[PDB]
């Protein structure tokens, strides 16, 4: 159908989302508008398309970027104008930047195709009803009645609502069904300006529900249909598992922090200093955790990771936590009773208080009961070494002072 | 680097390089054997 | 079940002895305070055996009857056959 | 809403503390644990009045830790939805008012505030006042706020209040 | 532990209170060999063991 | 038998063949051939004195 999302099977444009323009069954060809893939270096060097195909074996494909006529003009390539479309190398380009091209239906994919949100963003009725949600009967004879979503379906949900003082269950379609909630109750937004968010509603307007996000004290107006009731707390699961909860990151070489909160767009990473700074997903880069690190404390005792300590002095007073990451002069403590900073805080290490070269060589035992025997060192400790004997089919432990390496 | 192998049939020494198809240059025989190592080897006479 | 009448055997079953010794030895190993003189001894099991002989094991056995009721016996209260 | 209940809690005691003061340690750890706990079922926990009893400690197989079930009468503070309660303003700004009820932090939005009160950014201390200026709500004042919303937050419930109803204000 | 996994009447691990396991085969730093009450040692079987 | 495979610490995964655990001996001899499909194919005979 016109204006539908499709994909390609083979070719240099494979795995590229596209939108349909027109379909010609007689000719077995369809027109797809997609993001162009043009190499600027090729234009700069003025290589022929046939030559590019001849040497395509070792040549990398160009990325996806919006077409620009000025860029080619600067690069010296020839650009022709044909009405709205522009002709370049025998191809029609739109003013916006999308590439329109025709391809065979067999090559094109029309089944199991579904674009991604990022792809739709670049190119740029439905219902959300789930079990355990309160809905109202806006239209119909039985109006102003609230029932629970016992079932779910597609175009015709056919829910079995349970109204007040109504044991029996009715039947209502999607259009008649509406999403309404009572005052002072938890609400979650699956889709909206700030999706994956929870809040409490001070009122419910006819079409603009108002809620306050726990993340920040700001008003949020969303469609009541887009709204949902869920007693469960917002999970806030990260997308793509780029970073995990309580994971060290290196925002800057001098400062290292632990991600304490996860959000759809922003991050709240706790740095060594203890303050909270907001960063984005791309900017923050994961840093490995020091599984074995040393530090110092006031008591002058050895302190390791995951050691219960008490903050008798410093930014925090009378605070107990488990070390999760360690720094030369800073340490990250963890807890589950602490509301602030997602249960993770940072305090100074000092303020915290307690609460091989021979391996593989051939050696001759020059002293002791094994004098004269020869073997290969499989693992030698700073004082003793393990020698596998060539003769006795046995590995023995001999003091390293009784060994002499045999030189070739 | 040299990797001298002894051919099974003609018992001839010949170098072989890595990725080189295994075949005696002398007799076209496809079975070869590594030469005895040079590492020091000792045996208590027990 | 009222402890005034406890119809279970006054003797300490071999299973009770084994489990009591094991549990007390585990506690002693994890540094629960000892109840008898520790003179010249470090093995938690031997120490538990000494405590059992001394009748100083600080444990109570709750035996459950088939009925679902139970009887609670001080460890010392039970005859020590073996 | 301040309340008094008898609750039950099970505590694991490491055998290290199996000394003469076992019960004292038990009660001390019970205090350290239950005190200050905020749960969805029982709201916040203010303090612990007394310990009802110390059920017989059971010895967990394979772990010397002894489980003690302890009953104890302790004070709690579980608010609700739709109840006027005294509150203490702690900071005033344009977005909304902030008040405190014991441990629970409540707040007031520009909808919950009646239409009479207005934002006065020029006010050096931000305040909510009407044209008549009869009632001015500043920091530290006592206000009567009908709670509206509640939400568990990392085992710590926070509530949102309102005062749109008649007479709900400073007195 | 000082004997380590090599000397037969030795040990193979040090499971600290945290529950981590300190391998004694791949020689670790001497600091990791430190012992305290809460810890435990996977000592090699010795005579008298049941 | 040090063997490696080209991946789709980089571009190479170890597929070597180790001596059977707890075993010991001396490499009796080595033979190198091509299997039915020309691939290099090595057999190693190891002798242990019992
Ligand atoms: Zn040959």
């Amino acid at each position: 159908k016109p204006k539908s999302w499709v994909r390609l099977k083979r070719g240099i444009y494979k795995d590229d989302i596209a939108q349909v323009d027109y379909v010609e069954p007689s000719q077995n060809t369809i027109s797809l508008k997609m993001i162009p893939r043009i190499d600027y270096d090729r234009i700069k060097a003025r290589m022929s398309l046939k030559d590019w195909f001849a040497k395509r074996k070792k040549f990398k494909r160009p990325p996806q970027r919006l077409f620009d006529a000025e860029k080619i003009r600067s690069l010296g390539g020839d650009v022709a104008s044909d009405g709205d479309f522009l002709i370049f190398e025998g191809n029609r380009y739109s003013r916006k930047g999308f590439l329109f091209k025709s391809f065979a239906m067999s090559a094109v994919i029309t089944e199991g195709v579904k674009p991604t949100l990022s792809e739709l963003e670049k190119f740029e009725r439905e219902h959300n009803f789930q079990p355990g949600d309160n809905v109202e009967v806006c239209e119909g004879e039985l109006i102003n009645l609230q029932g629970k979503i016992l079932s779910v379906d597609g175009n015709k949900i056919t829910i079995m609502p349970k109204h007040e003082d109504l044991k029996d269950m009715l039947e209502f379609p999607a259009q008649e069904l509406r999403k309404y909630f009572k005052m002072g109750d938890h609400v979650k937004v699956i889709a909206g300006r700030f999706e994956g968010d929870t809040g409490l509603i001070v009122r419910v307007e006819e079409n603009f529900v108002i809620l306050f996000s726990d993340l920040t004290m700001h008003e949020l107006k969303v469609l009541p249909r887009d709204l949902q009731l869920c007693s469960e707390t917002a999970s806030g699961v990260d997308v793509g598992g780029q970073h995990e909860w309580g994971e060290l990151v290196q925002l800057d070489p001098q400062t290292v922090g632990v991600i304490v909160r996860l959000e759809r767009e922003t991050f709240q990473v706790l740095n060594m200093y203890g303050k909270v700074v907001t960063v984005r997903h791309q900017a923050v880069t994961r840093k490995k955790d020091n599984r074995f690190a040393v530090a110092l404390d006031s008591e002058q005792n050895n302190i390791h990771v995951k050691d219960i300590v008490k903050v008798i002095d410093g930014p925090h007073s009378g605070r107990e936590g488990e070390i999760r990451h360690l720094f030369r002069s800073f340490a990250f403590l963890h807890c589950k009773k602490l509301v602030e900073n997602g249960g993770m805080f940072v305090c100074k290490t000092r303020h915290l208080v307690l609460a091989n070269e021979l391996i593989g060589q051939t050696v001759r035992i020059s002293q002791g009961p094994y004098k004269g025997y020869i073997g290969v060192v499989k693992d030698a400790t700073e004082s003793t070494a393990r020698v596998e004997l060539h003769s006795t089919c046995q590995t023995i432990s001999v003091d390293r002072q009784r060994l002499t390496t045999v030189g070739s | 680097q040299p990797m001298i192998y002894i051919c099974g049939e003609c018992h001839t020494e010949n170098e072989i390089k890595s990725r080189d198809p295994i075949r005696c240059r002398e007799c076209g025989y496809r079975i070869m054997y590594k030469k005895r190592t040079k590492r020091l080897v000792v045996f208590d006479a027990r | 079940q009222a402890n005034q009448k406890r119809i279970t055997t006054p003797y300490m079953t071999k299973y009770e002895r084994a489990r009591v010794l094991g549990t007390r030895a585990l506690q002693i190993a994890m540094c629960a305070p000892v109840m008898v003189e520790l003179e010249g001894e470090t093995d938690p099991l031997l120490i538990a055996m000494k405590e059992l002989k001394a009748r100083k094991i600080p444990i109570i056995i709750r035996r459950y009857l088939p009925d679902g009721s139970y009887e609670d016996w001080g460890v010392d209260e039970l005859i020590i056959s073996d | 809403m301040f309340y008094h209940i008898s609750l039950e809690h099970e505590i694991l005691l490491h055998p290290r503390y199996f000394g003469p003061n076992l019960l004292n340690t038990v009660k001390q750890k019970l205090f350290t644990e239950v005190e200050g706990t905020c749960t969805g079922k029982y709201g916040f926990v203010i303090a612990v009045t007394t310990i009802d009893n110390i059920g017989a400690g059971v010895i967990q197989p394979g772990r010397g830790f002894v489980l003690y079930p302890v009953k104890y009468k302790a004070i709690v503070f579980r608010p609700f939805k739709g109840e006027v309660v005294d509150a203490v303003v702690t900071q005033v700004n344009k977005v909304g008012l902030f008040t405190e009820i014991g441990p629970m932090s409540c707040f007031i939005s520009r909808h919950s505030i009646p239409s009479e009160m207005e934002f006065d950014p020029n006010s050096n201390p931000p305040c909510y006042k009407t044209m008549d200026e009869d009632i001015v709500i500043q920091q530290d004042d006592e206000i009567r706020l009908k709670i509206v919303g509640t939400r568990v937050d990392k085992n710590d419930i926070f509530a949102i209040g309102s005062l749109m109803d008649d007479y709900l204000g400073l007195v | 532990v000082r004997r380590g996994n090599s000397q037969y009447p030795g040990a193979k691990y040090i499971i600290r209170d945290n529950g981590d396991r300190i391998d004694l085969r791949f020689h670790p730093k001497p600091s990791d060999l430190h012992l305290q009450t809460g810890y435990k040692v996977e000592r090699h079987m010795c005579d008298g063991d049941i | 038998i040090g063997k490696t495979v080209t991946l789709p610490r980089y571009t190479k995964r170890d597929c070597s063949t180790f001596l059977r655990t707890s075993e010991t001996g001396i490499v009796d001899q080595v033979m190198v051939t091509l299997n039915q499909e020309g691939y290099k194919f090595c057999k190693i005979r190891v002798r242990s004195v019992r």
